[PDB]
C-alpha cells in the first residue's frame, strides 16, 4: 500500500524558518518526480514547487522563488522542503504530492480535487 | 471527507472480516488447472497443419 | 531538347560516314 | 472525529498487514519454476483488417468467435468476419471519439459509448435494411470507459463518475450503483459465469463487487499507479492486472495476496491491455513501445514477442476457446494473431 | 456454395464503397479542440473549409485519461484569463507529453484588469514589437509581453521539434489563417525538406 | 542525301545500263578506240567511247553536279592512253573529293559520349528497380507522396530502358514506330517532372485543395501531355514530306512540337522552384525553430540540393541557347544528366529515413 506521510509545522513567529518533510512509502522513489501543493483557507489547490527524478532542473513559482528550497534523497526515499521569511500569505495547509507514469516528464492536474496520491498534509501559521 | 468518512471503516474492514486461506493451497489448485486443461486449447501446443481452419 | 539533337546529329554523321565509304568504295 | 477515525482507519490497515503477512508461509516463485517450460510458439500474421479512416480504441469478440466488432475513433462501428474479412455492418454514430464497445453474448444487441456520457444500444435485427438506435443510457456525469453485457437485459458500465452502475434494458436506469473508488474508474472485467465482476480506478485499487448486491467484497493493491486493464482467470478464481507500472501482476480470490509480478529491466513502457489464454499459462499484454509481449504466467518469462505495428496497442482479445488472438493498435489495422 | 459467397461479397463491396463516400469528407473536416450532453460541438465552414470544434468542459476535471484520446486533432485551442500559474503549468505538461507530439497548440488571450505573484517582470525588457495603437500604458505592455515570453520560453526549452505554438491577439479568421500554417508544416516535413 | 542518292542511283542505273551494249560493243571502235578512253558501265560513271586527242566530254551525274562549281558537263584527258576512269583529281567523279569537315573528331567525340551515357543508364535501370522495390507493395508505410513518385519512377525506368534500344535499331516499321515512341517516352519524363513540381506547389499555395480528386487530374495531365504533342508530331510527320523514319529533327520550323513543350515545362518548374523556396524561407523567419535560428545557409543549402534532382532544374543550365552552335551542351544533359534517375533514386529511397525505418522492420523480423 502506497502512503504519503508528512511531518513538521505548528505555530511559529513570522519571518522564521522551517523544514517540512515528506516520507514516501510503498513505491519506488527513484522513478518518480515530486511536487508540493498548498491550500489557503477558503481556496483551492495550487502547485508551488517541484523537482525532477534525476535531482536537477529544480523550479519554483515567482512567489516562493529564492526563499524556498526543496531537496531529495534517493538513498532513503525522503523529501525535505525548507523555507525562510514566513509571510502571512504563506499561512496555508501544505500537501506532499506525486504523479503517475514513472520515467516520464508529463502528468496533468496534480492539484485536482479528490486525488489519492497526496498525503494528509500539515499546516503552518504565522 | 468528514460526512462520508464512514467508508474508511465499513469498507476497509471487509478484508479483515473475510476468511483468508493459506497461499500454499491457493497456488497448487491454480497450476494444476492450467496443466489439466492444456489439451483442448490450440495455443500452448504446436498447431498441426490439419487444424487451424483460420489459415 | 538534348536527346533529340544528339540522335539527329549522330545519325547525320552516320549518314556521312556511309557516303564516305560509298565515295572511297565506288567512285 | 477525524482525529480518531483516521487513526482507527490506519490501525485497521495494520490488521490487514499482519493478515496478508500471515499468509506469506510459502512463495509461488519456487512452485512455478520447478516444472518444464514450453518455449516459443510460432505466431504469424494470418489476416490484416484495413478499411478504417481513424485509429481504433477497443474491440469485442462475437458470440462463437465467428465475428468481432471494432470501434473507430472517427465514429464508425464495424462488424467483421474473422474467416473472410468481410464487413457485415457499418453503423454510424451520433458523435465521434468513442472509448468502449461491447458485444452481447447472444448476438442481438451491440453497445458503444464515449465522451458523450450516453451509452447507446443497437438492435442487430435488420428490419430497415440496416441498424437503428434502440435505447440511450444517459445520466452519467463523466465519460464512459468500459461496458460488458451480462445478458440481453442487464449491462454494466464503467464511467468517469468514479461509480460503477448496473443498468436494465427494460427502462434504462441505474438499478444498482457501486461506490468506494478514488479517481475515475477505467476498466472492468466480467466473470465467465456472469456471477461476479471486478473494476479498477486510477488508484491501483482493484476492488471486487457483487453483481447481485451493491457492496464491496474484496480489495487489491500493489501496483504503483494507474491500473488500466483487468482480466479474469478462465475459471474465475483469479485475475491478472495491467497498469502503467510497466509490470503485470496476478491476484487470486482465495488468499487475497499478490501472487506473481511480471517485470523486466529492458522495458520503459506502460501496459495498456491484458488478456488470458484458454489454458491460463500464457498472459498476453499490449505494450506502449509499438510491440506486443506474451508472458508465461507459470514461468514469469518472456516466452514470445509479437511485432508488426508501429503504434501503441489499445485493445486485445482471444476467442471463446483459445483459438486465435486479436490485437488492435492505433495503426487503424486489426491484425489477427494466429 | 456460391449462393452465400456472392451474397456476402455483395454486401462487402456495398459497404467498402460506402467508406469511400465519406473518406474524403472526413479528411476535409479538420477537427479542433477547445480547453478551459458530456461534450459540446460546434460546426462552421470558412471559405469552403470545414471545422468541427469541440468543447470538453462538461467532462470530469481530471484530464489524465480523456486527453490521451485527442492524438488525432490537428490543432488544440488554448485560452487564458493563482490560476495564471496553473495555466502555464498545464501548458508545460501538454508540451512535454509523450504522445501529444503532432498537435500544434494555439494560445489566445482575454481582457484582464496579477503583478504581486511574479515580482520578476519589474526588470523585464521593453517589448521589441509593441503595439501601442489602443493606448497601452506601460503596465499592460510589460504584463502582456511577459506572459507571452513565458509560454514561448516553455516551447523552446524542451521538445523534439515536431510541433510549435502560435499566440494571437484580439477570432475565427485568425484561427483559419493560422491553421493553414500547421497544414503547410505537415505536407512539407513529409518530403524531408528542412 | 544517302536515301536520296541511293534512290536516284537505282532509278538511273537501269537507264544507261542498255548503253553498255552500245559502248565497246556497238558504235564500232574503228575511230581509234583506245583502251583507256573506252565506253562501259562501271557503276560509278557512265561514259561513251570517243576518239583520242584533246579533252572529251563525259556524262556527269545529275545528283552530284551540285557538289562542285561546274554544274554541267566535264572533260577528261583523252590522249593516246586516255582517261581510264573518271580522271582522278580534286574533281574525281564530277564532285567533291573528300568533303570531310569537323567529322574527324566529333564522330569519335559522340562515340565517347555514346558509351558514356549507356553505361550510366546501365546502372540507372537497376538502381530504380531497387528503389521501386520498396514503394511497390510495402503498405506498412504508404501515403500520397508515393502515389506521385510511383509514376515518376516508372517514367525514369521507361526512358532509361528505351535509350538502350535506340542504338540497336539505328546504329521499315521498326524505325517508323521506335522514333515516335522514343519522343513520347522523352516527353513523358519532362511532363511528369512538371506535374510533380505543380503538385507540391499547389499543395503549399492552396493547402486545402488535396481531396484525392486532383490526383486523377494530375495523372491525366501527366500522361496526356506527351500523348497530344507527339501524336500531333506523328500525324504532321506523314502530311509534311514524310522521308525515311524522320531523322531530320534539325528542322526547327516543325520541331517546335517537341522542343516547345519541353522548354516551357522547365521554365514553369523554374518559377515554381522560386515560389516553393520562398515559402520555405518564410518558415525559417520564425524564431521557433530548434536547430537553426540565424544562419539560414545551414538549412537552405541542404534543402535546395534535395529538390534539384527531383525537379530536374539542371536542364535549365543551357536553355534558350544557340543549339546550332552548342554541340557541347550534350555533355551537361547526356554525360552527367543521364544519372538523374540515379540521384533521385538514392536520395528518396536510401536517404529519407522514414523509408529506412520501414525496411528495418523486415530486418528485425528476419532474426525474430
Amino acid at each position: 500500500q502506497v502512503q504519503l506521510q508528512e511531518s513538521g509545522g505548528g505555530l511559529v513567529q513570522p519571518g522564521g524558518s522551517l523544514r517540512l518533510s515528506c516520507a514516501a512509502s510503498g513505491f519506488t522513489f527513484s522513478n518518480y518526480k515530486m511536487n508540493w501543493v498548498r491550500q489557503a483557507p477558503g481556496k483551492g489547490l495550487e502547485w508551488v514547487s517541484d523537482i525532477s527524478q534525476s535531482g536537477a532542473s529544480i523550479s519554483y513559482t515567482g512567489s516562493v522563488k529564492g526563499r524556498f528550497t526543496i531537496s531529495r534523497d534517493n538513498a532513503k526515499n525522503t523529501l525535505y522542503l525548507q523555507m525562510n521569511s514566513l509571510k502571512p500569505e504563506d499561512t496555508a495547509v501544505y500537501y506532499c504530492a506525486r504523479c503517475p507514469a514513472p520515467f516520464t516528464r508529463d502528468c496533468f492536474d496534480v492539484t485536482s480535487t479528490t486525488y489519492a496520491y497526496r498525503g494528509q498534509g500539515t499546516q503552518v501559521t504565522v | 471527507s468528514i460526512a462520508q468518512a464512514r467508508k474508511l471503516v465499513e469498507q476497509l474492514k471487509m478484508e479483515a472480516n473475510i476468511d483468508r486461506i493459506k497461499v500454499s493451497k491457493a497456488a497448487a489448485d491454480l497450476m494444476a488447472y492450467c496443466e489439466a486443461h492444456a489439451k483442448e486449447d490450440p495455443l500452448l501446443t504446436p498447431v498441426p497443419a490439419s487444424e487451424n481452419p483460420f489459415r | 531538347h538534348s536527346d533529340g539533337t544528339f540522335t539527329s546529329e549522330l545519325s547525320r554523321l552516320r549518314e556521312g560516314a556511309r557516303l564516305q565509304r560509298l565515295l572511297q568504295g565506288l567512285v | 472525529e477525524l482525529d480518531q477515525l483516521r487513526q482507527e482507519a490506519e490501525q485497521l490497515k495494520n490488521q490487514i498487514r499482519d493478515a496478508r503477512k500471515a499468509c506469506a508461509d510459502a512463495t509461488l516463485s519456487q512452485i512455478t519454476n520447478n516444472i518444464d517450460p514450453v518455449g516459443r510458439i510460432q505466431m504469424r500474421t494470418r489476416r490484416t483488417l484495413r478499411g478504417h479512416l481513424a485509429k481504433i480504441y477497443a474491440m469485442h469478440w462475437g458470440t462463437d468467435s465467428r465475428l468481432l466488432v471494432s470501434a473507430s475513433q472517427d465514429g464508425k462501428l464495424i462488424i467483421w468476419d474473422s474467416y473472410t474479412t468481410n464487413k457485415v455492418h457499418a453503423i454510424p454514430l451520433r458523435s465521434s471519439w468513442v472509448m468502449t464497445c461491447a458485444y452481447a453474448p447472444s448476438g442481438n444487441y451491440v453497445a458503444c459509448g464515449g465522451l458523450d456520457n450516453i451509452c447507446s444500444i443497437y438492435n442487430l435485427k435488420t428490419r430497415e435494411g440496416n441498424v437503428r438506435v434502440s435505447r440511450e443510457l444517459a445520466g452519467h456525469t463523466g465519460y464512459l470507459s468500459c461496458c460488458r453485457f451480462l445478458d440481453d437485459n442487464q449491462i454494466v458500465t464503467s464511467s468517469g463518475d468514479t461509480t460503477c452502475a448496473l443498468w436494465d434494458i427494460e427502462t434504462g436506469q441505474q438499478t444498482t450503483t457501486f461506490t468506494g473508488h478514488t479517481g475515475d474508474v477505467m476498466s472492468l472485467s466480467l466473470a465467465p459465469d456472469t456471477r461476479l465482476f471486478v473494476s479498477g480506478a486510477c488508484d491501483a485499487s482493484a476492488k471486487l463487487w457483487d453483481v447481485r448486491e451493491g457492496m464491496c467484497r474484496q480489495t487489491f493493491t500493489g501496483h504503483e499507479s494507474d491500473i488500466n486493464a483487468i482480466c479474469f482467470f478462465p475459471n474465475g478464481n483469479a485475475f491478472a492486472t495491467g497498469s502503467d507500472d510497466a509490470t503485470c501482476r496476478l491476484f487470486d480470490l482465495r488468499a487475497d495476496q499478490e501472487l506473481m509480478t511480471y517485470s523486466h529491466d529492458n522495458i520503459i513502457c506502460g501496459i495498456t491491455s491484458v488478456s488470458f489464454s484458454k489454458s491460463g499459462r500464457l498472459l498476453l499484454a499490449g505494450y506502449d513501445d509499438f510491440n506486443c509481449n506474451v508472458w508465461d504466467a507459470l514461468k514469469a518469462d518472456r516466452a514470445g514477442v509479437l511485432a508488426g505495428h508501429d503504434n501503441r496497442v489499445s485493445c486485445l482479445g482471444v476467442t471463446d476457446d483459445g483459438m486465435a488472438v486479436a490485437t488492435g493498435s492505433w495503426d487503424s489495422f486489426l491484425k489477427i494473431w494466429n | 456454395q456460391r449462393n452465400e459467397e456472392k451474397a456476402q461479397r455483395e454486401a462487402n463491396k456495398k459497404i467498402e464503397k460506402q467508406l469511400q463516400k465519406d473518406k474524403q469528407v472526413y479528411r476535409a473536416t479538420h477537427r479542433l479542440l477547445l480547453l478551459g450532453s458530456g461534450i459540446f460541438e460546434t460546426k462552421f465552414q470558412v471559405d469552403k473549409v470545414n471545422f468541427h470544434m469541440f468543447d470538453v468542459g462538461a467532462q470530469r476535471d481530471e484530464r489524465r485519461k480523456w486527453i490521451q484520446c485527442f492524438n488525432d486533432v490537428t490543432a488544440i485551442i488554448f485560452v487564458v484569463a493563482n490560476r495564471l500559474q496553473a495555466a502555464l503549468k498545464l501548458f508545460d505538461s501538454i508540451w512535454n507529453n509523450k504522445w501529444l507530439r503532432d498537435t500544434s497548440v494555439i494560445l489566445f488571450l482575454n481582457k484582464q484588469d496579477i503583478e504581486d505573484y511574479f515580482p520578476e517582470f519589474a526588470r523585464y525588457t521593453t517589448p521589441e514589437d509593441a503595439t501601442p495603437e489602443p493606448g497601452e500604458d506601460p503596465r499592460v505592455t510589460r504584463a502582456k509581453y511577459f506572459i507571452r515570453d513565458e509560454f514561448l520560453r516553455i516551447s523552446t526549452a524542451s521538445g523534439d521539434g515536431r510541433h510549435y505554438c502560435y499566440p494571437h491577439f484580439t477570432n475565427i479568421r485568425r484561427v483559419f489563417n493560422d491553421c493553414r500554417d500547421i497544414i503547410q508544416r505537415m505536407h512539407l516535413r513529409q518530403y524531408e525538406l528542412l | 542525301r544517302l536515301c536520296d542518292v541511293l534512290q536516284v542511283l537505282w532509278e538511273e542505273q537501269d537507264q544507261c545500263l542498255q548503253e553498255l551494249s552500245r559502248e565497246q560493243t556497238g558504235d564500232l571502235g574503228t575511230e581509234q578506240p583506245v583502251p583507256g578512253c573506252e565506253g562501259m558501265w562501271d557503276n560509278i560513271s557512265c561514259w561513251p567511247s570517243s576518239v583520242p586527242g584533246r579533252m572529251v566530254e563525259v556524262e556527269c551525274p545529275r545528283f552530284l553536279r551540285m557538289l562542285t562549281s561546274r554544274n554541267g558537263s566535264l572533260f577528261r584527258n583523252c590522249t593516246q592512253d586516255g582517261w581510264s576512269e573518271t580522271f582522278p583529281r580534286p574533281n574525281l567523279a564530277c564532285g567533291v573529293n573528300v568533303n570531310d569537315s569537323s567529322n574527324e573528331k566529333r564522330h569519335s567525340y559522340l562515340l565517347k559520349l555514346k558509351v558514356m551515357y549507356t553505361v550510366g543508364y546501365s546502372s540507372s535501370l537497376v538502381m530504380l528497380l531497387v528503389a521501386l522495390g520498396i514503394l511497390c507493395a510495402f503498405r506498412r508505410l504508404h501515403c500520397t507522396r508515393n502515389y506521385i513518385h510511383m509514376h515518376l519512377f516508372v517514367s525514369f525506368i521507361l526512358r532509361a530502358l528505351s535509350n538502350f534500344i535506340k542504338d540497336a535499331v539505328l546504329f521499315r516499321a521498326g524505325c517508323k514506330l521506335v522514333m515516335v515512341l522514343f519522343q513520347y517516352c522523352i516527353m513523358a519524363n519532362y511532363s511528369w517532372l512538371l506535374v510533380e513540381g505543380l503538385y507540391l506547389h499547389t499543395l503549399l499555395a492552396i493547402s486545402f485543395f488535396s481531396e484525392r480528386k486532383y490526383l486523377q487530374g494530375f495523372v491525366a495531365f501527366g500522361w496526356g501531355s506527351p500523348a497530344i504533342f507527339v501524336a500531333l508530331w506523328a500525324i504532321a510527320r506523314h502530311f509534311l514530306e514524310d522521308v525515311g523514319c524522320w531523322d531530320i529533327n534539325a528542322n526547327a520550323s516543325i520541331w517546335w512540337i517537341i522542343r516547345g513543350p519541353v522548354i516551357l515545362s522547365i521554365l514553369i518548374n523554374f518559377i515554381l522552384f522560386i515560389n516553393i523556396l520562398r515559402i520555405l524561407m518564410r518558415k525559417l523567419r520564425t524564431q521557433e525553430t530548434r536547430g537553426n535560428e540565424v544562419s539560414h545557409y545551414k538549412r537552405l543549402a541542404r534543402s535546395t540540393l534535395l529538390l534539384i534532382p527531383l525537379f530536374g532544374i539542371h536542364y535549365i543550365v543551357f536553355a534558350f541557347s544557340p543549339e546550332d552552335a552548342m554541340e557541347i551542351q550534350l555533355f551537361f544533359e547526356l554525360a552527367l544528366g543521364s544519372f538523374q534517375g540515379l540521384v533521385v533514386a538514392v536520395l528518396y529511397c536510401f536517404l529519407n529515413g522514414e523509408v529506412q525505418l520501414e525496411v528495418q522492420k523486415k530486418w528485425q523480423q528476419w532474426h525474430l
